[PDB]
């Protein structure tokens, strides 16, 4: 009685592929257009906000989560897989670093920690592997601003701009052409709305874009108005009005 | 739980998994042991085709199990490490506990025993290796030669040969040995061992590795230089019997 | 308790007391003091009685099991080293042992190993172990001679026990003699201390050159 | 305890270790030696509690000997002393420590330098040109420092060690009845039979 | 239960193979290339990053070069993910040898362990194995410079020139010819770059499609100092050989 | 705080004879000066010609016995009703006794019966393990008083016939069942006077190959 | 793979049936229990100059009063022996005496039940049942000389003589005619040799046969190569004079 | 471990020819403060057993639950069961004892002392004692707590051998129990003025008179007034 399932559910096929990773990727291709840009004077990430219903809050909805204070992530794939994964990433990041080295994990180090979760899950049976791909966009004061891709298997590679979801390749073409480093964060926000207007047609607004930047400070993001002791967050998610203001700014 | 089945009966009263373990050994390299009545010779192939191997850190086929005992094999190296490690531990376990140097029979029982377990027990498969175990018992000058299969069965043999073209090397050896008059001198027993193993390696005289075991820890590996000399000689012998 | 063993030309002479008491009045002259391991191996009861009773019979079983397993006679050495490993684990929680593992094997000869509660393992050639050890060794020592025949050898073992029995109140009911030979051990009887005392006093002249 | 001395001379590493067990007037045994060959040029001598001794000694021996066959390579005396230390420093937390102080006398065949290691039961390992444990050192360090200063041979060590042992049995009230001496050098391990003035 | 809800692919085959292992090598043969040239004053290492862009960083030149020690490093051919678990555990296996004996692990011990963990995933558990092949770039004072490759099957072999990844076949055919049995680093660098261009299709060989590391003895750097070449030092060496074409 | 261990008195006596053996015990059970019982069988038949008494502390007796009663049952099942030998039973107890010593036991156990080759046998145990075979064994609180008589008259030790009393002695005769019972009644009648741990009743179980035979003699009541 | 709890319409498990298939392929083991001993004989078989034929035997001692000869897979009979020694040793320590051959077979048969996926009744740790059947022969002081056939299925029967192996169909048939209730140890051993000769396609030597016996002044005793051959020498001449 | 803070004292018993009698005060003490007056400490377990428990109340509460679970588990396997395989005095006592021994053997002990009285419906009288030390015994008279000391010598004059048991009647028996208890309240003040007393009959099953009160009052102390508050300056 009870489970006995310990046989791996991810297995090799005659070609050298892994059935479960192939499947999972189809889901990711069909998922919501997300991109990431390093502006060099920041990092701007944008993703599609969506609504389920007009009578539905989209405050609760999670399309951009802060993994650690200076770092945000966005994705294309399977929403439920994303939500749990964010949780295990937040937990280990807090317990194992935030009073051990006395600060957040470096971006590359955090990409490896995610990578490991996904790989445990691919090796081991009882459970199928995560079906997701992430774009982890970040700042760490020992590597600047970074952009990574995290694949479903947990393969990762460095990027300085990319897009995943539906309609990626052409989105990368517009981004490649418009930005080539040394660019204001504001300007990268403008370029990003332009790339996505061409990418999404039928109805387009800044109330269907959810935009976050890592690329600012306020005293409010030290979390106190007194005498500094540390630097604190640089994650800031914008409200819908601010985004419409940048849509009005040519 | 992964204690459930992974090795099942045949309807013929074999086991599928043991029949498939023996195949990996055959595709493999060849190892042989031929007995005198003063030594036990072990020949092992090193047929380096390619010249981009560096061969002082290319794995050997000869392990100490004990200072007076050797193990040679034919089969997957990966599996063979796992067996080789458990067998070294067992020699030291006896040494510690009985205050006594190790006897060959018990070690063979041990080597047999781990392989035997993994066919019988669930969620494990047997090793991909057949072995030859040889050495000398303490205070003893008569040779010992054992064969174990990954079935877990075990036997003694006056001489035995394994891996690729086992048939060919048994068949030859059978004409050149009698139990009533086996060889007394190292040189002629080694000559015979090099000659059998020449006939299956193809070209080889640096690709053949001989190690000759005399009583109680006199274990000496003959070199290329020496082997090239016996091969010359064999090319002189084959036009004295023409 | 004074329990002894020596290796000499003829083998080993194992000499021991037997004595159980209710007060100081010796209730019975018979207590266990020799534990029979195997037909050629002796181990002595002393120290933790219970620890000795359980673990030397246990030892006998494991030895019998080796003779199946490996088809070889055990060493006295192999016997001792097993005992010691187990003894050290249960230390600091109790467990007390006082034994000498004595045997005469064809593959070593007469061989004696000393084994204690702390896990020492010692080989020697002459032992007295006990609390009457120093006196008993005196008697043993001045008439010791490796070359010597079994008859005299026995009487000397016995005299060391009586000498010990008299000064100390932890021995002397009767004296039990055993000769461990190549082909197993031979009992030589229980000697009444009462008849034995009168003979020894006159005879040895040791602590008794001028009788006292 | 057990009086164990070591002196590292120029050509060899000399360890001196007690030769008898005394019960009363007379030596019951005087054929004692307590040392174990770890490897042909790594030696360990031992002092402490007599049952903690054999139990540790065979435990450490077994591990290092498993590494020797496995790799078909002899390990350094440095290698062994780090190993001995770590293992002591796991047990000293535990509720039944060993209470064994060791000296491991070795010729490092791979540096071609002599090495002497003195290791406490605590796990305090120190490399020294001479050392002692306990109350022994008060009488013998005072000679060793004055009369001996580094860069002295095998012959010189033999006489020095004799002098030391004679003062310990007179003037210090511990009795252990002299030492029988062993030399660990390049060519392995010999027991120096003589003890008349060497 | 799980008997008719699972299968057994970790069993043997009627040739003596294991399904997933044979297949694992296939996965490796279409992954990016790693090359190992052992010299006798150094180790020269080259890797091709197949496909590079101005949207990927090419700036990170540890992407397939990881140091497992300051004396041993591997070059990876297969997946980043598969790689990550054996690296992290290998680095840990190091620290254990280092703590115990106060001396670094030889290459050979560390390989034999790795291989035993990899064999393990097909040997019990029902699990899947890794799909990444490692080239060990390494040191001993018993064996000089050492060059190994180990596979998901757990067989390991000694080399002084090896390749795994794609285009293995082309690199090794040129390399065996142009090899010099004892050679300096700078000579190795000339030989490597020469081989490299003609294993990379058309005009493509660039500094920023390459990862280069060399392990030299030095005399302003310490004995066995691993230099993992960052872009700019690749740019230099290409111009010196003149091979950029 | 707590240690339940004390004492509960009582006295048992085992005698090996020529073909037979007895286990005699008083039937008084105490805790200090109070009477727990004035009849409570203090020799009990465990079966197989084996009768058994754990004198000392009661609390351990009851436990020792229950462990052992289930072993008599399991020996039979697992070995098709093959009856338990006095020596084998003694080994089985040794292991029980030895099984607890982290909670240590304070009993003097004695078993009596016949061995299987037909000689009366009595075995005496030490409270945390050990047994050895004895000819005669007095046990319990009043062990020390009973044994010095017993040694003269049964065992013919420290007993010599008026002459020189040193090369003339009184010799060993194996007693009869009648002659043993006289002795046992005499011991116990003297014992009642001197010990408040003996009295009330005397149950003698005499054990023969015709079974276990019960005898009852009366003793003193306050 | 194949069910571990899935029965035939009769109600006899697949795994049990398959157990019966490996048994039938070994070399014969034949026991006759008599009133002075138990004889166990085997065909060892194989004679080669590249083979040490008098270093391998199929009659292994469990205890100083218990042997077993086997037929079927030999690798399997090693696990059965390891369990059996442990159980017998622990019982000799607790009650000082011989363990019963029937008792031993039941203790072993209990661990023959594990195979497959686990139960909630039992933790099934193995993968197949054992593919060897055994004739366990012994002595006890409470039933004298005995002979037992343990099947790996669970059933164990006491016999006065039984043969197992490949050549058992013929062998058993001969056993009955030769069997009577005044049969002795010395006759039984000679007869064993007759049976063995008959069914061989070779000459009977002691490098293809091994004898063993039980006497209660020596326990389980292997009839050695030197004695077994002397018995073979006596056979060949006497048979070859009835022709 | 533990040492008392809460006590109950005194449960007394005897056998007669055709039943048993047991009587006990009803008490939860906090020392010498009679804190809970009325606490059950005769627990009828069925109609043929009464369990008397003396000692620590904290421990008594736990057994009180355990006995009420034994009834519920005695209705399991057949509901009309009461001499078929459940509900006999020997069963209730052996059960309590197995727990009692285990707890002391690990030294975190049940700090009670118990008297199980009943009349088997298959046999004759049942009377057996068990304490915290693991000593258990049987006798025709038994008492715990103070009553062991003081009541039990009174009990022994009526019955204390087998032979005296047929010669005691319900009336003679009841007179000894009513005498003994009057003694218990007189020399020991812990024992509550209200008690419950039960007579367990072969002839008429279980008769339990609850909440009975000491009567035939002593006011003997009045003879000995030499004053203790009667002051004249």
């Amino acid at each position: 009685m009870t489970d006995r399932y310990s046989f791996s559910l991810t297995t090799f096929s005659p070609s050298g592929k892994l059935g479960q990773i192939d499947y999972a990727l189809t889901a990711v291709k069909q998922g919501v257009t997300s991109l990431g840009i390093k502006a060099t004077n920041g990092v701007v990430i944008a993703t599609e906000k969506k609504s389920s219903s007009p009578l539905a809050m989209s405050e609760t909805l999670s399309k951009v989560s802060l993994l650690t204070p200076d770092i945000g992530a966005v994705y294309s794939g399977m929403g439920p897989d994303y939500r749990v994964l964010v949780d295990k990433s937040r937990k280990v990041a807090h317990t194992s670093y935030k009073r051990i080295y006395g600060e957040y994990p470096p971006t590359k180090l955090l990409v490896s920690e995610v990578a490991k979760i996904m790989q445990e899950a691919t090796q081991s049976g009882g459970v199928r592997p995560f079906g997701v791909s992430l774009l982890i966009a970040g700042h760490d004061e020992f590597n600047g601003f970074s952009l990574y891709q995290v694949d479903p298997s947990g393969s990762y590679f460095p990027w300085k701009a990319t897009a995943i979801g539906k309609g990626s390749v052409a989105a990368k073409t517009f981004l490649e052409k418009r930005w080539n480093d040394e660019l204001e964060l504001e300007d990268a926000i403008h370029i990003a709305l332009l790339t996505l207007k061409e990418s999404v047609e039928g109805e387009f607004n800044g109330d269907t874009i959810e935009l976050a930047i890592i690329g600012d400070e306020n005293p409010d993001l030290l979390g106190y108005t007194g005498i500094p002791t540390d630097k604190g967050p640089r994650f800031r998610k914008l409200t819908s009005q601010e985004i419409n203001d940048r849509l009005e700014a040519l | 739980g992964y204690d459930r089945a992974l090795s099942i009966f045949s309807p013929d009263g074999h086991i599928f998994q043991v029949e498939y373990a023996l195949e990996a050994v055959k595709r493999g390299t060849c190892a042989v042991g031929v007995k005198g009545k003063n030594c036990v010779v072990l020949g092992c192939e090193r047929r380096s085709t390619l010249k981009l191997q560096d061969t002082r850190i290319t794995p050997s086929k000869v392990s100490k199990i004990d200072s007076h005992v050797v193990l040679s094999f034919s089969g997957l190296n990966a599996d063979s490490r796992i067996l080789i490690e458990k067998a070294r531990v067992e020699a030291q376990s006896h040494r510690l506990t009985l205050e006594d140097p190790v006897t060959v029979e018990y070690l063979t029982r041990y080597v047999a025993g781990v392989q035997q377990r993994y066919t019988q027990s669930g969620g494990v498969r047997p090793f991909g290796v057949s072995t030859l175990i040889a050495g000398f018992d303490p205070r003893d000058d008569e040779p010992k030669l054992y064969q174990t299969e990954p079935s877990g069965i075990y036997s003694s043999w006056s001489a035995q040969t394994i891996g690729r073209n086992s048939k060919t090397v048994r068949e030859f050896l059978e004409k050149n040995y009698d139990r009533k008059e086996p060889p007394a001198t190292v040189e002629e027993c080694v000559k015979l061992t090099v000659r059998s193993l020449l006939e299956v390696v193809q070209t080889g005289a640096k690709n053949i590795e001989i190690t000759v075991v005399k009583p109680d820890s006199d274990i000496v590996a003959l070199s290329s230089e020496e082997i090239n000399q016996y091969v010359t000689q064999i090319e002189q012998e084959k036009q004295e019997q023409q | 308790t004074t329990t002894l063993a020596f290796r000499f030309q003829g083998g080993i002479i194992v000499a021991v007391d037997s004595r159980a008491t209710a007060g100081n009045w010796v209730a019975s002259q018979t207590v266990k003091r020799v534990i029979e391991i195997n037909p050629f191996l002796l181990g002595t009861m002393a120290g933790g009685a219970a620890d000795c009773q359980f673990w030397e019979t246990w030892l006998g079983s494991q030895c019998r099991l080796h003779e199946l397993r490996e088809k070889e006679r055990i060493s006295v050495a192999a016997a001792s080293k097993i005992l010691s490993n187990l003894v050290y684990q249960y230390k600091g929680a109790g467990l007390s042992m006082g034994t000498m593992i004595c045997g005469y094997t064809r593959k070593e000869g007469p061989t004696i190993y000393y084994v204690d509660s702390d896990g020492t393992r010692l080989k020697g050639d002459i032992f007295c172990v006990g609390s009457g050890q120093t006196f008993a060794y005196g008697v043993l020592d001045s008439n010791y001679k490796w070359d010597l025949s079994v008859e005299d050898a026995l009487y000397l073992g016995k005299r060391s026990i009586l000498a010990a029995a008299h000064r100390d109140a932890y021995s002397g009911g009767s004296v039990n003699l055993y000769h461990v030979t190549e082909d197993g051990w031979i009992y030589h009887g229980n000697h009444d201390v009462g008849e034995l005392f009168w003979k020894v006093k006159e005879e040895e002249g040791s602590f008794n050159n001028v009788i006292g | 305890m057990d009086i164990i001395l070591g002196i590292r001379v120029q050509d060899s590493v000399i360890l001196a270790s007690s030769k008898a067990v005394t019960r009363g007037i007379s030596v019951l045994k005087d054929s004692d030696d307590k040392t174990r060959q770890l490897s042909p040029h790594t030696l360990m001598s031992f002092a402490g509690e007599a049952g903690d001794t054999v139990q540790f000694a065979e435990y450490i021996q077994a591990n290092i000997q498993l590494y020797s066959i496995r790799e078909d390579y002899e390990l350094s005396p440095q290698a062994v002393s780090s190993f001995v230390r770590q293992e002591l420093a796991k047990s000293i937390r535990s509720r039944r420590p060993y209470q064994v102080n060791v000296l491991i006398g070795g010729y490092d065949k791979k540096k071609n330098k002599p090495e002497l290691y003195q290791i406490d039961y605590l796990g305090t390992k120190v490399e020294l040109p001479y050392g002692a444990h306990g109350y022994s050192g008060f009488y013998t360090f005072s000679l060793l420092d004055h009369h001996y200063r580094p860069d002295m041979t095998t012959e010189e060590g033999l006489d020095l060690l004799k002098l030391c042992v004679q003062e310990l049995e007179k003037r210090m009230p511990m009795d252990f009845k002299g030492v029988i001496v062993k030399i660990v050098d390049k060519d392995g391990i010999r027991q120096v039979d003589d003890f008349q003035a060497q | 239960g799980s008997r008719r809800y699972d299968s057994r692919t970790t069993i043997f085959s009627p040739e003596g193979r294991l399904y997933q292992v044979e297949y694992a090598l296939e996965s490796i043969s279409h992954a990016g290339t790693a090359i190992g040239i052992m010299a006798s004053d150094g180790i020269v290492l080259a890797a091709e990053r197949k496909v590079t862009s101005t949207l990927l960083e090419q700036d990170t030149s540890t992407e397939k070069l990881y140091k497992l020690n300051d004396k041993i490093a591997v070059a990876v051919a297969g997946l980043t993910a598969d790689a990550e678990i054996l690296i992290n555990t290998a680095r840990i296996h190091a620290q254990n040898y280092l703590k115990t004996y106060n001396e670094d692990i030889p290459v050979e011990i560390l390989v034999r362990r790795l291989s035993d963990i990899k064999q393990g995933y097909t040997q019990h558990g029902g699990l899947r194995p890794f799909g990444v092949s490692f080239i060990y770039a390494g040191y001993d004072d018993r064996y000089g410079y050492q060059l190994y490759t180990s596979n998901p099957s757990g067989n390991y072999t000694g080399w002084k020139a090896i390749s795994v990844g794609a285009n293995t076949s082309a690199a090794q055919t040129l390399l065996q010819m142009d090899y010099k049995d004892d050679m300096k680093v700078d000579d190795a660098i000339e030989l490597a770059l020469k081989t490299l261009s003609k294993t990379t299709d058309s005009s493509a060989l660039t500094y920023d499609r390459l990862e280069f590391a060399t392990i030299r003895k030095g005399a302003n750097d310490g004995e066995v100092y691993q230099k993992i070449f960052k872009p700019q030092e690749i740019k230099d060496i290409l111009v010196k050989t003149g091979i950029t074409k | 705080q707590f240690n339940p261990y004390g004492d509960n008195g009582g006295t048992i006596l085992g005698i090996a004879g020529e073909d037979f053996a007895v286990l005699a015990g008083d039937t008084r059970n105490i805790t200090d000066y109070s009477i727990n019982s004035r009849y409570e069988p203090k020799v009990f038949d465990c079966g197989d010609n084996i009768v058994m008494s754990a004198n000392g502390f009661a609390a351990d007796g009851d436990a020792l016995v229950k462990r052992f009663k289930n072993s008599v049952k399991w020996y039979h099942f697992d070995h098709n009703d093959k009856k338990l030998s006095i020596n084998s039973a003694a080994r089985n107890i040794q292991h029980l006794l030895y099984g607890k010593r982290f909670f240590p036991y304070y009993v003097h156990t004695i078993i009596a019966g016949l061995d299987e080759d037909g000689k009366g046998a009595v075995y005496s145990f030490d409270p945390v393990g050990s047994y050895e075979r004895e000819q005669c064994r007095a046990g319990g609180a009043a062990a020390s008083l009973i044994m010095p008589f017993l040694d003269n008259q049964v065992n013919f030790k420290n007993q010599y016939e008026p002459g020189t009393n040193g090369k003339v002695k009184k010799p060993l005769k194996y007693l009869s069942v009648e002659e043993v019972i006289k002795l046992v009644r005499d011991s116990f009648t003297s014992a009642t006077e001197r010990h408040i741990q003996v009295g009330d009743g005397l149950e003698i179980l005499i054990v023969t190959k015709d079974g276990v035979r019960k005898e009852f003699y009366e003793l003193k009541r306050d | 793979d194949r069910g571990v709890s899935t029965f035939s319409p009769e109600g006899r498990l697949f795994q049990v049936e398959y157990s019966l298939e490996a048994i039938k392929l070994g070399s014969t083991a034949i026991g006759i229990a008599t009133k002075e001993g138990v004889v166990l004989g085997v065909e060892k078989r194989a004679t080669s100059p590249l083979l040490e034929s008098d270093s391998i035997e199929k009659i292994v001692e469990i205890d100083r009063h218990i042997g077993c000869a086997m037929s079927g897979l030999t690798a399997d009979a090693r696990s059965m022996i390891e369990h059996a020694r442990t159980a017998a040793v622990t019982h000799n320590l607790y009650y000082d005496e011989d363990i019963n051959v029937e008792s031993l077979t039941q203790s072993v048969c209990d661990l023959a039940l594990r195979f497959g996926e686990g139960a909630s009744g039992e933790e099934r740790l193995m993968s197949r049942p054992f593919g060897v059947a055994l004739l366990i022969a012994g002595h006890d002081a409470d039933d004298g000389y005995q002979l037992f056939h343990a099947e790996p299925s669970g059933t164990f029967y006491r016999y006065n003589a039984k043969a197992i192996g490949s050549g058992s169909e013929g062998a058993q048939a001969e056993l009955l005619n030769e069997w009577h209730s005044s049969l002795t140890l010395k006759e039984a051993e000679l007869l064993v040799l007759k049976i063995l000769k008959q069914v061989m396609e070779e000459k009977l030597d002691e490098n293809n046969a091994q004898l063993s016996c039980i006497t209660k002044q020596d326990g389980f005793k292997i009839y050695d190569n030197e004695k077994t051959a002397e018995l073979i020498k006596e056979l060949k001449e006497k048979e070859a004079a009835e022709s | 471990t533990q040492q008392p803070i809460v006590t109950g004292t005194s449960v007394i018993s005897m056998k007669y020819d055709n039943g048993v009698i047991i009587a006990a005060d009803n008490l939860g003490s906090y020392g010498s403060l009679l804190r809970f007056n009325g606490v059950e400490r005769l627990i009828p377990v069925g109609d043929n057993t009464v369990v008397g428990i003396s000692g620590d109340i904290s421990d008594m509460q736990h057994i009180e639950r355990l006995l009420k679970d034994l009834v519920t588990e005695n209705a399991y396997d057949n509901p009309l069961a009461d001499a078929e395989e459940a509900l006999e005095p020997s069963y209730i006592f052996e059960y309590l004892a197995t727990v009692m021994y285990q707890r002391r053997s690990k030294m975190n002990p049940l700090w009670n002392a118990i008297i199980v009285a009943g009349v088997q419906s298959n046999g004759d009288q049942f009377l057996r004692y068990v304490n915290l030390l693991g000593v258990t015994y049987s006798s025709p008279t038994l008492a715990t707590g103070f009553g062991a000391h003081m009541a039990n010598p009174l009990l022994r004059k009526v019955v204390d051998r087998e032979s005296d048991i047929p010669k005691t009647t319900v009336q003679v028996a009841e007179e000894a129990i009513v005498n003994a208890m009057r003694v218990l309240y007189y020399r020991d003040a812990r024992s509550s003025r209200n008690f419950s007393l039960a007579i367990i009959d072969k002839n008429t099953g279980l008769t339990f008179k609850k909440n009975l009160q000491v009567e035939n009052m002593k006011w003997d102390f009045a003879k000995d007034i030499k004053g203790y508050g009667t002051q004249k300056i």
